[PDB]
């Protein structure tokens, strides 16, 4: 089973005949490590909508970036700096 | 001054001891209807 995401040490009641879980969308949620048997969840990678606020191109080509519904921690010139607002 | 001829609007006017703009009736209305970051479901 191939995938992309973060693996997190969790605690789920896996009966000794199962291997992986399933989200309501029929997508893997937690897997038991084939060797160090531990039921660890599989959370999708940190995603976030990105909107670009801009005045009219004619006026200027300086823009701001809104990362939607993300704390100002997870988030090149518009990635950090001393001009960040939550 | 609330000299409104006896009419009492205190239940529909803003309550200063409420969420900063909401009257009592608006509070009732907002309590009768039902940023997630990435670390709240991790
Ligand atoms: C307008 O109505 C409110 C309540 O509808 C009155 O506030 C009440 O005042 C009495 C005192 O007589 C208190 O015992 C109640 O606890 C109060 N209730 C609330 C919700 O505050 C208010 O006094 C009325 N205004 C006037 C001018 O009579
Ligand atoms: C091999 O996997 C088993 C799990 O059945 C584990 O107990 C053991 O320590 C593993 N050994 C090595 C060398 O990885
Ligand atoms: C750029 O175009 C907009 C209309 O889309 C106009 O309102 C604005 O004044 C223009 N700016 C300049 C500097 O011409
Ligand atoms: C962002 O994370 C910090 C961690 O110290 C927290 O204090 C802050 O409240 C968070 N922001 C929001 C909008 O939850």
């Amino acid at each position: 089973l191939t995938g992309t995401g973060v693996l997190t040490e969790s605690n789920k009641k896996f009966l000794p005949f199962q291997q992986f879980g399933r989200d309501i969308a029929d997508t893997t949620d937690a897997v038991r490590d084939p060797q160090t048997l531990e039921i660890l969840d599989i959370t999708p990678c940190s995603f976030g909508g990105v909107s670009v606020i801009t005045p009219g191109t004619n006026t200027s080509n300086q823009v701001a970036v809104l990362y939607q519904d993300v704390n100002c921690t997870e988030v090149r010139v518009y990635s950090t700096g001393s001009n960040v607002f939550q | 001054i609330k000299d409104f001829g006896g009419f009492n609007f205190s239940q529909i006017l803003p309550d200063p001891s409420k969420p900063s703009k909401r009257s009592f009736i608006e509070d009732l209305l907002f309590n009768k209807v039902t940023i997630k970051q990435y670390g709240d479901c991790l």
